[PDB]
RNA sequence: GCUAGUUGGUGGGGUAAUGGCCCACCAAGGCGACGACGGGUAGCCGGUCUGAGAGGAUGGCCGGCCACAGGGGCACUGAG
RNA sequence: GAGGAAGAAGCCCUUCGGGGUGUAAACUCCUGAACCCGGGACGAAACCCCCGACGAGGGGACUGACGGUACCGGGGUAAUAGCGCCGGCCAACUCCGUGCCAGCAGCCGCGGUAAUACGGAGGGCGCGAGCGUUACCCGGAUUCACUGGGCGUAAAGGGCGUGUAGGCGGCCUGGGGCGUCCCAUGUGAAAGACCACGGCUCAACCGUGGGGGAGCGUGGGAUACGCUCAGGCUAGACGG
RNA sequence: CCGAGGGUAGGGCCCGUGACUGGGGCGAAGUCGUAACAAGGUAGCUGUACCGGAAGGUGCGGCUGGAU
């Protein structure tokens, strides 16, 4: 299946995510398909999370499944308002 | 008044029965640093009066290299035979990349930015030569229109 | 789109297949002076209608065989011997080229 | 390799 | 005969030289939109068609500086320097984006496109490209 | 680390008097005012013609001196000013001025970038009211570098910001006595600092 | 040449030789003394210069230069030996590296001492 | 100089699917100085290093694709 | 770190007057790497349960290998320096020892009884937890020359014709639009590089955003030049 | 039927090595002569041919990069 997830790029011990879109069988870090939105955990920046959220509701249309991790940020993005 | 560079001081030699009868040889390059130059190579049989009879040839002949900010107004190539110098205009930032022949000469030129390379031989005379013609050579869009 | 291509009839010797022979024109990636180079192509006459000389064009197509993966498309010019000579007399030149 | 050899 | 267009450049080129006052070219269209460029820019008094022997020519009239001193007398060129750029050994075309500074302005770059034979100035302002044809200073 | 060495040997052999010590720059037992001729045994004869490359050599080994700054970190500086925009004579005196080290020298609060050092090399100093204890800081402008809290009460300060009621500081400067603190205006142009360095010869150094 | 005699056989890349073909592309090769004798040199000097023979891992055999004055090499000893000629010597193209496997450093060196495996006196 | 499944055709098998990919037969074709065939070396690329640029050199780490799993051959299971 | 003598001892040079290492040390005061104590993380809020509707949306709870680490706070000792080089290129010189020896060497070259070139020493230059060496790549090398080279005598014109492929090709007019030029459009992944800003105390490292090309697909256009097709000319060429 | 490969037989290419043999390069102070550089003491060089310890010599033709 198409996904949406966490590729975690950024340093050790410096972590820096990209909500991304790719397939299960793809490696972590590897060729996404889309990038619709990046996650920095550690708060360091104002703006620590962003997402596109019309992409974001796209792929979830066509049927893309969210990470456990990830559905909560697009959660928390407000991608599920009804 | 103008400034002076000693370029080059070599020791030539001629042959005799008896030995060697030296002499020696100066490249003196002199200018004001705002649009004069001079070359001038003198050989005398001591070494301080060559680099006199150099300043004063120098004198004797000069160049008005008509400097636009620091920088020349135009790219240009010279060749004064197996010797060939590239002076290329530069932005006021640069400084003067060359050889330490060419930047004697675009120093006291005033020449304060410019970009040159030394192809074919160089000679250091021939180089000095060659530079000289190139500023020598210099035009202006006053120049070009007045002339067209 | 389907690639087409334009070339020559070099040859009519197989059933239900000619060899074109397509030439192309480019500048030399180093040296900037525009160049020639040829390729032939087999390509597909299935009703057996085009012959030598004849300036055809051909077209991407799906394998019809090993080898053959265009089909002519249209006939353009007709009674281009002239050019077919040149291929010839090159392919001919090659016996004085060998030891 | 037979069998007896040449070489 | 090879290069008429080089064979033109060539022949003003020698003539500046002794400093001829004119030097005849045989005739084509495509010289005299040449030469209709040196002149407007100033590099040579102009042109008339002539006729030679019955040939068309084209006459072209030519400028120098003034008198100079010193132990040797001859003008300053109007003509410093005329190249063949693009020949029939290896053609030259340039993009738009493409078209060198002659001389950082004060030369030109004589090139033919679509729109007629232009200036290098005159390509960048009309925005087209083409086949470089020589450079003059 | 830093050159960590006899400092009088530095002035002597650059033929100009930098200001390394402190106090004793101003005294007449500077080494410099006492035999400005270069160190060790052969520093009192005459001078033979130096070179190009001498000359070039002796400008750079004046100018990074002056910072006590390591070659590498002077000349990662110095490409960085090649890089930027504009001159890269003025950029990298910039750039070499915005260190935080210097600053403190420039502010007063030591009388030797050698022992501004220390003091940033200890935490005596904050930036924008933050500790930094990295001599390397490039200061921006606008930052407010002022003395610890923790700090403030330091006989070596007092007697530095004493001192330093007196003297006035550079255009692109600002400093508070009372208050220990200090503040960044704006990146130094090159005529706002006469050090004794033809920068134009550090280029052209790098430039072979 | 003409721009079509290029586009028809183009520019030679010029290629380079190695001038130490024994290293086989290593800085530095192991290898054992057969012969540790005193070669006269070339003119326009005299001297005996120290040289070991050495047989290598890689197949070569080789005579190494030993820097230096005095040296323990016999036969059999191991040696590391680097790239280096000895202008003076002709056919000696490499030199015996001091302080590695059985060639001693040299003796009271206390100038340039890493080049010669000698360690720092107290 | 190279080529007998070689090059094309017809029919058929085979596969998710085109194809001499495979078989039967018929035709005598296919390729090559624009370098076929053969020999040597090499995984290719994003890029990396250098360089005024043009260029040269390189492809480890990271990302993309390919290939292999002691050396070979083989199929089974299966969306693969 | 600051101070600290017309300037200790030692060692080096000396014309025996002196000069050097050198404010360097000693010494004085200031600071306080390490270490000692105390507190102590960001990374972790979802899955889950709760109400609502097992949804949207609310509110709730458990979980850290790194780690008692970072970091913060309090205390707190003056605390590793080495390596190359100093004939010219190339920045840095004197003494002794040696005597074509022992040795140096990247190239030119040094050493034959006064060596700034060998070996040590003093001093000096350059870098600094690095400094050198070897190997290899690009650069300088415009020394494979497209940018940007040459061939009388420096290396380089084929012994000379004839001619195949190929490369190139005069003046004028028109058709096409292949080269070529222009505009629009699709692709040119991320990373990297570049500019801007920001996060680790800075930096390296790392995050965010911006700017795009060339090449190729498509669509539209221009026709001077090169190409092709057609028609005419006579200056090249051939013939009478 | 095909089939890894094993086996028989005969070819081609490449690498290593070999009694002995051929010249090559290099090596401070060996032996023989003196061919070339001056008209170098027979102008030199040259393709070829033959000869001779060795440089070389001679023939035939060519070149001036030959003195006077
Ligand atoms: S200024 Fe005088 S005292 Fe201060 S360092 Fe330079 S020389 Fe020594
Ligand atoms: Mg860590
Ligand atoms: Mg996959
Ligand atoms: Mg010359
Ligand atoms: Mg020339
Ligand atoms: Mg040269
Ligand atoms: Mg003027
Ligand atoms: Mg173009
Ligand atoms: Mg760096
Ligand atoms: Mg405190
Ligand atoms: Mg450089
Ligand atoms: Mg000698
Ligand atoms: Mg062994
Ligand atoms: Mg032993
Ligand atoms: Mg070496
Ligand atoms: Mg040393
Ligand atoms: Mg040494
Ligand atoms: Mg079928
Ligand atoms: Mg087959
Ligand atoms: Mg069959
Ligand atoms: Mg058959
Ligand atoms: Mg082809
Ligand atoms: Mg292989
Ligand atoms: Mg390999
Ligand atoms: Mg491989
Ligand atoms: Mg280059
Ligand atoms: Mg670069
Ligand atoms: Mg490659
Ligand atoms: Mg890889
Ligand atoms: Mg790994
Ligand atoms: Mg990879
Ligand atoms: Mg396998
Ligand atoms: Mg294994
Ligand atoms: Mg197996
Ligand atoms: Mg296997
Ligand atoms: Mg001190
Ligand atoms: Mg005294
Ligand atoms: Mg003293
Ligand atoms: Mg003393
Ligand atoms: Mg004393
Ligand atoms: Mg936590
Ligand atoms: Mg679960
Ligand atoms: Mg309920
Ligand atoms: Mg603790
Ligand atoms: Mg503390
Ligand atoms: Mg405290
Ligand atoms: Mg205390
Ligand atoms: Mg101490
Ligand atoms: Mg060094
Ligand atoms: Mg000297
Ligand atoms: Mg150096
Ligand atoms: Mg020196
Ligand atoms: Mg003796
Ligand atoms: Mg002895
Ligand atoms: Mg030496
Ligand atoms: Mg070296
Ligand atoms: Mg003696
Ligand atoms: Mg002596
Ligand atoms: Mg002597
Ligand atoms: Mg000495
Ligand atoms: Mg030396
Ligand atoms: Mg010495
Ligand atoms: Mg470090
Ligand atoms: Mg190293
Ligand atoms: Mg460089
Ligand atoms: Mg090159
Ligand atoms: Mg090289
Ligand atoms: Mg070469
Ligand atoms: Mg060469
Ligand atoms: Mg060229
Ligand atoms: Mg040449
Ligand atoms: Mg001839
Ligand atoms: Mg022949
Ligand atoms: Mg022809
Ligand atoms: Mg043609
Ligand atoms: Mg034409
Ligand atoms: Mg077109
Ligand atoms: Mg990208
Ligand atoms: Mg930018
Ligand atoms: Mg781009
Ligand atoms: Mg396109
Ligand atoms: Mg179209
Ligand atoms: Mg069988
Ligand atoms: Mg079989
Ligand atoms: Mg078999
Ligand atoms: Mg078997
Ligand atoms: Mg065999
Ligand atoms: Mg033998
Ligand atoms: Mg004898
Ligand atoms: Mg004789
Ligand atoms: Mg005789
Ligand atoms: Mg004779
Ligand atoms: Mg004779
Ligand atoms: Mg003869
Ligand atoms: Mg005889
Ligand atoms: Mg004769
Ligand atoms: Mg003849
Ligand atoms: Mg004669």
């Amino acid at each position: 299946m198409v996904k949406i997830r966490l590729a975690r790029f950024g340093s050790k011990h410096n972590p820096h995510y990209r909500i991304v879109v790719t397939d299960a069988r793809r490696k972590r870090d590897g060729k996404y398909i889309e990038k619709i939105g990046y996650y920095d955990p550690r708060k360091t920046t104002p703006d620590w999370l962003k997402v596109d959220v019309e992409r974001a509701r796209y792929w979830l249309s066509v049927g893309a499944q969210p990470t456990d991790t990830a559905r909560r940020l697009l959660r928390q993005a407000g991608v599920f308002r009804q | 008044d103008f400034e002076e560079k000693m370029i080059l001081i070599r020791r030539t030699a001629r042959m005799q029965a008896g030995g060697r009868r030296f002499r020696f040889g100066a490249l003196v390059v002199v200018g004001d640093r705002q649009g004069r130059v001079g070359l001038g190579f003198g050989k005398a049989p001591e070494v301080p009066l060559a680099v006199q009879k150099a300043g004063y040839y120098a004198r004797r002949n000069m160049v008005e290299v008509p400097l636009q900010n620091g920088t020349i107004p135009h790219e240009i190539e010279v060749e004064f035979g197996a010797s060939k110098i590239v002076l290329k205009p530069a932005a006021p930032g640069t400084g003067v990349i060359a050889g330490a022949v060419p930047r004697a000469i675009l120093e006291l030129a005033g020449v304060t930015d410019i970009l040159t390379k030394e192809l074919g031989s160089r000679n250091p005379i021939n180089i000095a030569y060659a530079t000289m013609e190139a500023l020598r050579q210099l035009r202006t869009k006053a120049d070009v229109e007045r002339l067209r | 789109p389907k690639k087409v291509l334009t070339g020559v009839v070099v040859s009519d010797k197989m059933q239900k297949t000619v060899t074109v022979l397509v030439e192309r024109q480019f500048p030399h990636p180093l040296y900037g002076k525009v160049i020639k180079r040829s390729k032939k192509y087999l390509a597909h006459d299935p009703e057996e209608k085009y012959k030598l000389g004849d300036v055809v064009e051909i077209i991407e197509s799906r394998p019809i065989s090993k080898r053959k993966r265009f089909r002519v498309l249209r006939l353009v010019e007709s009674g281009r011997m002239d050019l077919v000579e040149k291929y010839l007399i090159r392919r001919q030149n090659y016996e004085s080229l060998s030891k | 390799a037979g069998x007896p050899h040449k070489r | 005969l090879t290069d008429p267009i080089a064979d033109m450049l060539t022949r003003i080129r020698n003539a500046t030289r002794v400093y001829k006052e004119s030097t005849d070219v045989p005739a084509s269209r495509f010289k005299e939109e040449i030469l209709r460029i040196l002149a407007r820019e100033g590099f040579i008094k102009g042109y008339e068609r002539v006729d030679v022997d019955g040939k068309p020519y084209l006459r072209v009239y030519l400028k120098y500086g003034p008198r100079r001193q010193g132990p040797d007398p001859r003008p300053e060129q109007v003509i410093h320097h005329i190249r063949r750029i693009s020949k029939p050994g290896r053609r030259v075309y340039v993009g738009v984006k493409e078209i060198p500074r002659v001389r950082r302005g004060l030369g030109i770059a004589i090139l033919s496109t679509s729109k007629g034979v232009l200036t290098d100035r005159e390509a960048r302002k009309l925005g087209v490209g083409g086949e470089l044809i020589c450079e003059v200073w | 680390g830093r050159y960590i060495g006899p400092v009088c040997r530095l002035c002597r052999r650059e033929g100009v008097k930098l200001y390394l010590k402190g106090e004793r720059c101003y005294s007449p037992k500077c080494a410099m005012e006492r035999r400005p001729y270069p160190p060790g045994q052969h520093g009192q004869k005459r001078a033979r013609r130096p070179s190009d490359y001498a000359v070039r050599l002796r400008e750079k080994q004046k100018l990074r001196r002056i910072y006590g700054i390591s070659e590498r970190q002077f000349r990662n500086l110095f490409e960085e000013a090649s890089k930027k925009k504009g001159v890269t004579g003025s950029v990298f005196l910039g750039l070499l001025e915005s260190r935080l080290d210097n600053v403190v020298y420039r502010l007063g609060f030591a009388v030797s970038r050698r022992q501004a050092r220390q003091l940033v090399r200890h935490g005596h100093i904050t930036v924008n009211g933050r500790r930094v204890d990295l001599p390397s800081y490039r200061v921006r402008p606008g930052d407010e570098i002022a003395v610890a809290e923790k700090s403030r009460n330091l006989e070596l300060i007092r007697q530095n910001l004493e001192a330093m009621k007196g003297r006035k500081v550079g255009p692109w400067l600002s400093l508070d006595v009372e208050g220990m603190k200090g503040k960044f205006l704006r990146l130094p142009d090159r005529e706002d600092l006469a050090l004794p360095v033809n920068e134009q010869l550090v280029i052209e150094f790098y430039s072979r | 040449p003409t721009i079509n005699q290029l586009v028809r056989k183009g520019r030679e890349k010029v290629r380079k030789k190695s001038k130490v073909p024994a290293l086989k592309g290593a800085p530095f090769r192991r290898g054992v003394c057969t012969v540790v004798r005193t070669v006269t040199p070339k003119k326009p000097n005299s001297a005996l210069r120290k040289v070991a023979k050495v047989r290598l891992t890689s197949g070569y055999e080789v005579t190494a230069y030993i820097p230096g004055e005095g040296h323990n090499l016999q036969e059999h000893s191991v040696v590391l030996i680097r790239g280096g000629r000895v202008k003076d010597l002709p056919g000696v193209r490499y030199h015996i590296v001091r302080g590695v496997y059985d060639a001693a450093g040299v003796k009271d060196r206390k100038k340039s001492r890493s080049k010669y495996g000698t360690k720092k006196p107290k």
